[PDB]
DNA sequence: ATCGATGTATATATCTGACACGTGCCTGGAGACTAGGGAGTAATCCCCTTGGCGGTTAAAACGCGGGGGACAGCGCGTACGTGCGTTTAAGCGGTGCTAGAGCTGTCTACGACCAATTGAGCGGCCTCGGCACCGGGATTCTGAT
DNA sequence: ATCAGAATCCCGGTGCCGAGGCCGCTCAATTGGTCGTAGACAGCTCTAGCACCGCTTAAACGCACGTACGCGCTGTCCCCCGCGTTTTAACCGCCAAGGGGATTACTCCCTAGTCTCCAGGCACGTGTCAGATATATACATCGAT
């Protein structure tokens, strides 16, 4: 029984530097994404593309939360609710929110 | 004929002054490039790279690790408000987000 | 049995806790499946573009980094 | 030296009085 | 081709008993370039809207000046005067 | 008796076009903020570029208010607040809210 | 001299931009952003000007400045 | 006489001297002026009817900023393009 | 002397409608704004050539560069508009 | 509000794969001379800017009633954190394979470049009509009944 | 439910000034020809992405339970908003003076270009230790009591 570890787990995740979502399904999700605009033809991939590509995409994601997480608090509440997230991506801009 | 000195070495700069003239001659920037455009950019580079690794080597004295990981990179990028604003847009890879935690 | 849910509970609950979230609602998890989608339908498009100009049919580590570039974001190191 | 200055001001961005 | 030389340099002018991790060395390169890339695109610019087709000093100065920040963009600037007046000077 | 009439002055102010700051007063604001940077000396200004420069000041602050109020509403209340508008410039980016 | 952005002008800026009720507390920093806005366009049109050798900021300064900084502006430039 | 020879109203000698003046690679292509005057036509030919739709439900026969903006602000895509950009002269949509 | 490109936008505006009239403020709105896209395609086209190792602007660049700096509908008829144009031009 | 057992910070051995240096080699950088032109510099003129005076007037400022609004307190039921059992697919490693990236040789059709020619595009003039403004009239809510 | 007075819409009138059409000039687009080479094409080689198998095991899934909190309500205090009166400086209109923006002409010193030689930078190789990891020890702690 371990009571408020959450904190434990904040600070050990923003100490720690590496990737948080594994790699196979992401490039299960990446292939099954680009075969869409590839006209039906498979494509190879690079091992640091997927590399950068997670990078890239963790990074996108982890800035948003921390952004959306200030307007949660500005609402009084602590919970996220999506409706928080896009806010925060209408009011980020038609570029930087999509 | 003369001895062989550098541009880089009568400037008292570590950069290359060549090599960076060369690239702007390529780079298509103007058909016409100075002649003391390329000290200027070659003094100004090794000024930012003095400025980052000073703090990178102040992020990974405190850790007791003397070589420089890219985490202490961002760790020093962003602690320097300037430097903040400069590499505001980008992000570095592999690198961990600031410890802050809200009240 | 889908890619898109391969990015489970516990994958997004560690982004956020990185991110410095205290409590997460349930709805979250599929909202944000479609906001990473997005953003992986944004920037390949643009990378398979850099690799349609060129006569190759592999997606480089350098297309992917030039069209993050050109949308804003880039990344260093590579 | 005289190598610049660095403060810590409350706001982030270093726009308005450092 | 990737200049890895002269960051170690400078890294060792700086700090004598500090190494560096590839990985640090390839973000480092890649942001050096990346500079290189917005302070020459400026002064491109500059030079192209006053009808003018060299790239003189000032061009860069200026370019440098709007591009970096206010408190350091001094101090460069004055490594800019402290190297030119130099490489003249032989 | 004119009650709630706000609603007819956001019609008319959101269909009219013409500037809302008077030119003068921008002026001298203007110059005031130019002779600092100017080291002393005094310049001069073309008829053109103050009237672009209040043109661009207006739409930055009419972008600032307009994203601004949906954050007040988010929070509950219709009262826009200066926390609210600081949020929302620390949150625009550093290029959009600053 | 910053008091020329009066109150009733900041008020029709809301009104403008939709805002309906406005708190008496706005007045002290929507002229504190409006002065660094203008302070950092103000800056990067002079030296543009500087640049070259000329001692009159003229209006195509003020959209190079603008399109350097990201809002561009139409109409002017030219 | 290749101006038209396309069947376009945009000039094509005209971008070819400002592609080869602004120095953004030191050769150009045959095609290329053609094809980016004809692009900068279809873009000009969009927004113009749009616009004159907008000015068309004003009973107005001539085109003021004030329409431009309504124009790209209607539609999602131009918006989209133009997105870091501001018109002289024109208002904020009509939204409450 | 001044160059601009207000007579092309109003031979085109008279073909999109024979009795809409355009204003002064408007043409230096269009003018301004056909500038700066015709800048976006040709620098983006400039540095996608420096990116593959070309020398030349072929109409492969630019049209890569629309497709890649338009948004996704537009580009489904720009690409469908300049090669139009190009097969006419190489029927002389 | 003190005490412990849970976690936390630190000290010691290991062993390793990346890091630092050393060597060999060569292609890019430097020394030297040319000839050509973009840029520095002086003249000028006149266009645009700044400054000031008078007269007006809508806009700003000030004061005051009030009722709508922000905020604190509180109860409720729900939805999410936590722990444990179970299972499943990520991941390591090892092998094998070939589609395709990458380098090289070649030949050419394509584009730069120069001279002569002229017509499409730009500057100036005008002239008139589409649009702003104002007065009168009919309508339609919105506070009033 | 039921209704009249300013708010709004529409019509006509007058105006007036900016848009569009026309004319003259003129230099940039066109034509013709030539020459050098960037790249298309082929072809050859080596590699790195892909596919599979076996095994391992840590993370994911689910289920139950407890309690912290989003949400709705109520009450009280107050402070922007609307309205009236008074004040003012923004603006219009006009004039005058001159500062330097822009243009022209002359000259010349900087720079592209070419050749010639060579050393600083890159590929490769290899010894070696910074640190990741395991284990043990000293110390602050946060929930039960």
């Amino acid at each position: 029984r371990r009571r408020q570890g959450w904190l434990k787990e904040i600070r050990k995740l923003q100490k720690s530097t590496h990737l948080l979502i594994r790699k196979l399904p992401f490039s299960r999700l990446a292939r099954e994404i680009c075969v869409k605009f590839t006209r039906g033809v498979d494509f190879n991939w690079q091992a640091q593309a997927l590399l950068a590509l997670q990078e890239a995409a963790e990074a996108f994601l982890v800035h948003l939360f921390e952004d959306a997480y200030l307007l949660t608090l500005h609402a009084g509440r602590v919970t996220l609710f999506p409706k928080d997230v896009q806010l925060a991506r209408r009011i980020r801009g038609l570029e930087e929110g999509l | 004929r003369a001895k062989a000195k550098s541009r880089s070495s009568r400037a008292g700069l570590q950069f290359p002054v060549g090599r960076v003239h060369r690239l702007l001659r390529k780079g298509n920037y103007a058909e016409r490039v100075g002649a003391g455009a390329p000290v200027y950019m070659a003094a100004v580079l090794e000024y930012l790279t003095a400025e980052i690794l000073e703090l990178a080597g102040n992020a990974a004295r405190d850790n007791k690790k003397t070589r420089i990981i890219p985490r202490h990179l961002q760790l020093a990028i962003r602690n320097d408000e300037e430097l903040n604003k400069l590499l505001g847009k980008v992000t570095i890879a592999q690198g961990g987000v600031l410890p802050n935690i809200q009240a | 049995r889908d890619n898109i849910q391969g990015i489970t509970k516990p994958a997004i609950r560690r982004l956020a806790r990185r991110g410095g979230v205290k409590r997460i609602s349930g709805l979250i998890y599929e909202e944000t499946r479609g906001v990473l989608k997005v953003f992986l339908e944004n920037v390949i498009r643009d990378a398979v573009t850099y690799t349609e100009h060129a006569k190759r049919k592999t997606v480089t580590a350098m297309d992917v980094v030039y069209a993050l570039k050109r949308q804003g974001r880039t990344l260093y190191g590579f | 030296k005289s190598r610049r200055i660095s403060r810590r001001p409350s706001d982030w961005w270093v726009v308005k009085s450092e | 081709e990737s200049y890895s030389v002269y960051v170690y340099k400078v890294l060792k002018q700086v700090h004598p008993d500090t190494g560096i991790s590839s990985k640090a060395m390839g973000i480092m390169n890649s942001f050096v370039n990346d500079i290189f890339e917005r302070i020459a695109g400026e002064a491109s610019r500059l030079a192209h809207y006053n009808k003018r087709s060299t790239i003189t000093s000032r061009e860069i100065q200026t370019a440098v000046r709007l591009l970096l920040p206010g408190e350091l963009a001094k101090h460069a600037v004055s490594e800019g005067t402290k190297a030119v007046t130099k490489y003249t000077s032989s």
